[PDB]
This record gives C-alpha cells, structure tokens and sequence, in this order.
C-alpha cells in the first residue's frame, strides 16, 4: 500500500552542560532503521534495522557527515530563537524538527513535509503545495525571509521529489521481507465488574502490522463515540503493534455492544460480541 | 553523471556584440545552476543564480536562461565591453543527496577586443641602450581582426596581441612585441601571415 | 512553555505464562519536555539490565519512549513501571495486569 | 563584507619538502572551502570543513591533508610535495547558503625538483621609434623581462616616481623562452610632447617571489630571494 | 537518506 520515510530531529538546551543534547531517528513506516544521538561515543549514524545494513561505506560517511552538520545546525537554532523571543540562558528549551515524504500504492511522490516546533509550539512548516511556509509568529516570519532569499522550498522540493523518493523505494525493496509485509490484529474480549449494576467491555487488537488500524464501539448499532476509552497504539517490541478499547457498560446489558477492528490486514472488517 | 560541460577554450569577441557562453550539465536531481566569474589576478566571485521562476533569475548586463529540457544554462549578454573580459565558470550545486558542494565547469576566457575605427598598421625598431647591439620590433595601431603569427624558429619570440588605452582620448592600442638573439634578421619581415 | 504529562503503560510483548521467558515493556508517550525518569521495578526493586528506544515524536510533536527487559513471569512475582516528569510531583507508579 | 585572505601569496618549494597554505576568516562562517586551479580542469575541491575541528575529503583529497583549528582558521597542507601539486591554490569560505562561496585572493604554488634553476629576472627597457615619434606624435616605451624562472612577478610601471595604470598594458601571462626562462613584457605609450621632457624620468618594475629565508642555498651566486629589479631612461629631444 | 543542504533558523 501506502508508504513514508520521516527523519525526527530533536535538540534540547542544556545550561548546567556545556553542550546541547542532539538527537535524531529515521523510520521507513512503522519501523526505525537508523539513529544519531550527540552524547553516544561513536559519533556517527548508527543502524537500527537488519536490512539497512547492506548499503556500502559511502552511505554511512555520507549520512553520518550530513547528520553531524544538521546537529551543528540545530545547535545554533537555539542560540538564534532564545534571541527572537528575547529569552535568558538559564532556562532549558527544545527544538524539535521532521521532514520526509510519503508514496501512493503505485510508489510515485503523493506529499511531503518539513517543518518546526520550539518549546512545543508549532514555529514554521512547509505547505501542502510545497513552495510556501507557515510562519505563526513574528520571529518566525524573519526564518521565512531567510528561506524565501536563499530559494529553501524550491531546494526541499527537488530532495523530497527526488531524493526522499527514491531512497524510500531503495529501502522498500531491500526490507521487502520486513517492510512489505501485512500482519492482521489476533483479536479478543475481556470482562471486568467494576461494581453490582456496572462492567468494563475491552477490545483487544495484538501482533498486528502496520501500525494504523481503527477500534470503535457500538450500542444498537450506533457509534459510541464518547464513553469509548481508547489507548495509544503501542509497540510490543518485536516490530508488531498493539491496542485496545473499552467501555463501562450496565451489567447485564453486555451483550448490546460491539466491537469493530479495521485494519488492511483484514479481508474483511470483524465485529466482535461478548460471550 | 552530476557534471557540467563548458565552451572549451578562449573566446573571442568585438566589443558592442553579443556575448553567448555555453553551459550543459548532467544531474541526477533538480538542478541548481551558477556562474562565476575571474577577473585577471582577482579572487572568483558569484556572478549568477539559476533560481527564478521558469529559467530566467540578471538586463543590459549579464543574464541566463535554465532550460531542463536540453540542459543548458547558458551565460548571455547584450553588447559586450572590455571590461568583460575575463574568467567564467559554470558551477552546479549538488545538495539533494550529497553534502552542499559547488562541481565547476573547466571555465572559459573571454576576451572582448576594440572595434578599431581608424586603423593605421605599423613595425618599429626599438634599442636597448644599456645593451650593445640588442633590438626589438613593435607592432601596433593594427585592426583586432588581423592574425598575429607565432614564432616559427628558436631564439625568436613574438608575443599574443594586448589592448592598451591611453586616458587621453579614446586611443585603444592593439599591440604586439618580438624579439631574438639571432644575430641579424629584421622587422621588416616578422609579422608576417595573418 | 508548553507541559505535557506522560501516559504510561505496562504490559508484555507476549500473552504472559509462567515460567516462559518473554519481554516486559514500559511505554510513555504524549510528554513533552523529553527529559523523563523511568524504571522497571521487580517486587518493589530496580531492575538493572534495562534498555530503552532512541527517543521520538509524533504529529502534534510529543514524545514517547519504550523501556524493556527480558523477564520470565511467575505466580508470585509483581512487576511494575515507576516514572518522574517534570509534570508529576512525585514518581507515578503502575503495576503490570496481565489479566487487564 | 566577507574578505576572506590566503597566505603566502606564492611559494616556491621541493619535491619532498613539507608545506602549509593557510586561510583567515572573519565573517562569522562555518563552511571553509580549499580548491586548486589548473588549465582543462578549472577548480576542483580537496577538503572542505563545516565546523571548528573537523575536515571532509572533497573530490581529489589525495596527498593533501586539512587542519581547522578554529572558525577563523583552515590549514591545507603537504607532506610531501610532488610536481604534481603546481597550481593555484584558493580557500573559500560561506555560511549555511552554500552556493554563494567568498574566495580567498589566492596561492601561487611551484613546486621543483631543485631549486637550482631559480634565477631573478634581467630587465631591459627599450627607447621608442624615432618614427612613431615623427609620424604619430607618440611614444611606446617597452620593457622586457627576461631569464626567470618561477612565473611568480608582478610588473608595474613608474614615471616620475609615482606608480602608472593609464596606457599601460602588461602581458597576462608569462611567455616560456626556455624549460627554465619565462618573460614577460609591457608597454608604456604617452605623447610625443611629454617624452620630449629632459625632466620625464621614467622605470620599469618587476616584482619576483622567489625563495625565503628558510631555504638552504649554496655558498657560490646569490640567493633568488623576493626583489625587485629595475631599468630607467629619461626623455629625450 | 538525510538532506544535505541545512537551513538554519
């Protein structure tokens, strides 16, 4: 189906340090295949998926030197924003980027991001039509001056049309094994009585791969929008996922509700019934 | 695959034509066009960008065109001056995949001569009067578009034509030297052949 | 600035029997700032061979980590995940139900 | 601004010897660049350095080493010169747009077999025509630099003390009379009127670069050490 | 594989 890359980069102040702390990961997917962190010995690009340990000495020379200058980069970005919003040195601040792309079924360009967040605020981002920024605040606007004289979207477009691309297709084809793979959610109900007149209902969704897929609960057919508690898919550590939701329903009345798992996986979306 | 191929050699035009330096590339992604340009013991500066909108980023001065279709980027210009002579060199920025780096072209010298509207061609003898018997020959005041031989012989050396410009008034000088230590052969018959 | 308090969750990589070795997992997700403490605990104390995932983020830019450790679940034993954020005044700690 | 400068301006050396071209930098840039110039090969990068510290290989590394102590700073260095290595040398520098590089002035480098053959330069200067006098009410004066060997000269012109640009006109590059003799010539062109003065003292000037201090040299001639050598003549009726 | 031009803020 449908596929991306993304590079997450973060970069966090420390004053009771000299240096700042420089962290940044590359997924295909679901999956993490590379990493680079500022305070490891090894400063370099490390791997963190089998099959991207078959690209040659030149790819690791290459990546390493790219990501040990986007950490350089990412350094003095905190000096220059403790500067446009006027802040003091003592205090520690994040700033937090991503970029990559995504690919149709067919594998061809279908969008591509880059953008910023400082302290937790989105900063500045690429537009869908990729030849604008979003700027939310002042100091961001001067950052868009800059990009906007030195051209930044027209050179971003030619990397994510391009380089993201073809790298994404690159990796897809050498983790095939891995990457291409469809793992459908094993699924089961539990019960619990909370109390004499009330019970939880989960809906458990395990093993599965990639990590979107959709729980919803329904009473008589309806949604059951609000009432519904659901959990952050989560990693089981293995390269599968994992989910569940609940709802307190009146005792006795279990038997009203539904369960609805939709994953591409599954042939057909299942609807489960407590028994 | 990723370089850039320029007009080999030395170029040489009349002052007022137009000047057009030509500039192919091969690039794997996108493609980001410069030029640059040497003056005569001068560092290289950035001369143009191929940014802009369509292939046209500059008029009466230089400007260029990117054309992806065939490749070219090619350096262009109105009415050409003697100021322009100098040292162009396209450059292709590969920052896509690799690390921000420039691959220039081998460059190309232009040399834009005078439009010489009187010409009036003479040879002197000219004496070293510290040395005992040793001459030399000028060439001078002669039309940009004559050929000034090469030395054929040993001993004997004649220089490639230079431009001089008295502040005066306009009174630009095409100017050739020779000279030998062969021991009697004249001027008379030196410049001989365009 | 902007101050996220972590979501946690303790569970195992696979459907828990006893005395089969498996994996247990602590994942903290939608916190932000990133700097956050978290162990694994086996019956009240720290558990020292734990690892955890190079740290990440997702659209609304929090993060989330996973720590782990190869464990054998038994009858008796109690396993949990302690955590401290700048957000919690003190160490938040959740129990491990495999029954949940 | 951004003045980026190179020294030495030029060096002669020996196959074998060690030497260190140096750059500096003041513009607050964290990208340094070293290239070389040649003829058919234009320039092509050797090292290159995006922080304080650290130095990449650029496309012809081999033979060459880089040092970048500081921001300000970036060595290019050989441990072995070979003939090879003859070029222009220039250091660059830019901040994070890189495409917009700021050269360095540049390094003249030769490198020899022996330095031997450096020889300083004889400079002749040559009277004009009596008939370009007569026919044209001009003058050319001519001066002539032959016998030396590195290319390293400059040559400027001086009439009545003060150094000339205006109707001067010096080859751009040194002519080869033989494997070891370059020359270099120019001309001076000015009225007939204003050579006619018995007060119009007139010189020609070559500087040469040659060897320095720390080169070891032979007990026999001089040493072709950085000078500059003169002729002069004064106007005629 | 990462971009190699590096804008900064």
């Amino acid at each position: 189906g449908s596929h991306s890359m993304r590079y997450f980069f973060t970069s966090v102040s420390r004053p009771g340090r000299g240096e700042p702390r420089f962290i940044a990961v590359g997924y295909v997917d679901d999956t993490q295949f590379v990493r680079f962190d500022s305070d490891a010995a090894s400063q370099r690009m490390e791997p963190r998926a089998p099959w991207i340990e078959q690209e040659g000495p030149e790819y690791w020379d290459g990546e390493t030197r790219k990501v040990k200058a986007h950490s350089q980069t990412h350094r003095v970005d905190l000096g220059t924003l403790r500067g446009y919003y006027n802040q003091s040195e003592a205090g520690s601040h994040t700033v937090q980027r991503m970029y990559g792309c995504d690919v149709g079924s067919d594998w061809r360009f279908l969008r591509g991001y880059h953008q910023y967040a400082y302290d937790g605020k989105d900063y500045i981002a690429l537009k869908e039509d990729l030849r604008s920024w979003t700027a939310a605040d002042m100091a961001a606007q001067t950052t868009k001056h800059k990009w906007e004289a030195a051209h930044v979207a027209e050179q971003l477009r030619a990397y994510l049309e391009g380089t993201c691309v073809e790298a994404l297709r690159r990796y897809l084809e050498n983790g095939k094994e891995t990457l291409q793979r469809t793992d459908a959610p094993k699924t089961h109900m539990t019960h619990h009585a909370v109390s004499d007149h009330e019970a939880t209902l989960r809906c458990w969704a395990l093993s599965f791969y990639p990590a979107e897929i959709t729980l919803t609960w329904q009473r008589d057919g309806e949604d059951q929008t609000q009432d519904t508690e659901l959990v952050e898919t989560r990693p089981a550590g293995d390269g599968t996922f994992q989910k569940w939701a609940a709802v307190v329903v009146p005792s006795g009345q279990e038997q009203r509700y539904t369960c609805h798992v939709q994953h591409e996986g599954l042939p057909k979306p299942l609807t489960l019934r407590w028994e | 695959m990723d370089s850039v191929t320029q007009t080999e050699g030395l170029v040489t035009l009349t002052e007022g034509l137009p000047v057009m330096l030509n500039c192919t590339y091969q690039s794997t992604y996108s493609p980001f066009l410069f030029w640059y340009v040497q003056h005569l013991n001068e560092a290289p500066k950035l001369l143009l960008k191929s940014f802009t909108d369509n292939k046209r980023p500059e008029h009466q001065g230089f400007h260029a065109t990117l054309h992806k279709s065939s490749s070219s980027f090619h350096l262009q210009k109105s009415s050409a001056q003697l100021s322009d002579s100098a040292l162009y060199y396209c450059a292709l920025f590969l920052a896509s995949s690799s690390f921000s780096k420039l691959v220039f072209g081998q460059g190309t010298s232009l040399s834009v001569v005078p439009n010489i509207q009187n010409p009036e061609p003479a040879v002197y003898q000219l004496k070293d009067p510290r040395s005992q018997d040793s001459t030399l020959c000028l060439f001078t005041d002669f039309d940009s578009q004559i050929n000034v031989p090469k030395t054929m012989e040993s001993g004997t050396f004649i220089t490639d034509k230079t431009v001089l410009d008295m502040k005066a008034m306009d009174s630009k000088s095409n100017g050739a030297i020779a000279w030998s230590n062969q021991t009697s052969f004249t001027c008379q018959d030196i410049f001989k052949e365009t | 600035m902007i101050q996220r308090t972590p979501k946690i969750q303790v569970y195992s990589r696979h459907p828990a029997e006893n005395g089969k070795s498996n994996f247990l997992n602590c994942y903290v997700s939608g916190f932000h700032p990133s700097d956050i403490e978290v162990d694994l605990l086996k019956n009240g104390e720290r558990i020292e061979k734990v690892e955890h995932s190079d740290l990440s983020f997702s659209k609304d830019w929090s993060f989330y980590l996973l720590y782990y450790t190869e464990f054998t679940p038994t009858e008796k034993d109690e396993y949990a995940c302690r955590v401290n954020h700048v957000t919690l005044s003190q160490p938040k700690i959740v129990k491990w139900d495999r029954d949940m | 601004e951004a003045a980026v400068t190179q020294s030495p301006r030029s060096k002669v050396a020996v196959t074998g010897g060690k030497v260190t071209l140096s750059c500096h930098q003041t513009n607050n840039h964290d990208y340094m660049y070293w290239y070389r110039q040649d003829t058919g090969h234009g320039l092509r990068l050797i090292h290159y350095s995006y922080v304080a510290d650290s130095t990449e290989k650029g496309d012809i590394p081999d033979g060459y080493k880089a040092s970048r102590p500081s921001q300000e700073n970036f060595s290019l260095i050989l441990e072995l010169a070979s003939l090879s290595q003859t070029a222009v040398y220039f250091c660059a520098s830019s901040d994070w747009v890189s495409y917009e590089q700021y050269f360095g002035p540049g390094t003249r480098l030769t490198v020899l077999e022996d330095l031997r053959n450096v020889t300083p330069p004889k400079v002749s200067l040559f009277e004009p025509s009596k008939a370009e006098i007569a026919n044209k009410q001009k003058a050319t004066l001519v001066c002539l630099a032959r016998g030396f060997f590195p290319d390293h000269v400059e040559l400027s012109w001086w009439v009545n003390g003060k150094e000339v640009h205006s109707g001067v006109s010096t080859d751009p590059q040194a002519y080869k009379e033989s494997n070891y003799s370059y020359a270099l010539s120019s001309r001076l062109r000015v009225s007939a009127t204003f050579w006619h003065n018995p007060r119009n003292h007139f010189r020609c000037q070559v500087q040469f670069h040659g060897l320095s201090e720390e080169d070891k040299w032979p007990e026999g001639s001089p040493k072709p050490v950085t000078q500059n050598i003169s002729a002069e003549a004064w106007g005629r009726a | 594989a990462l971009w190699g031009f590096f804008p900064v803020l």
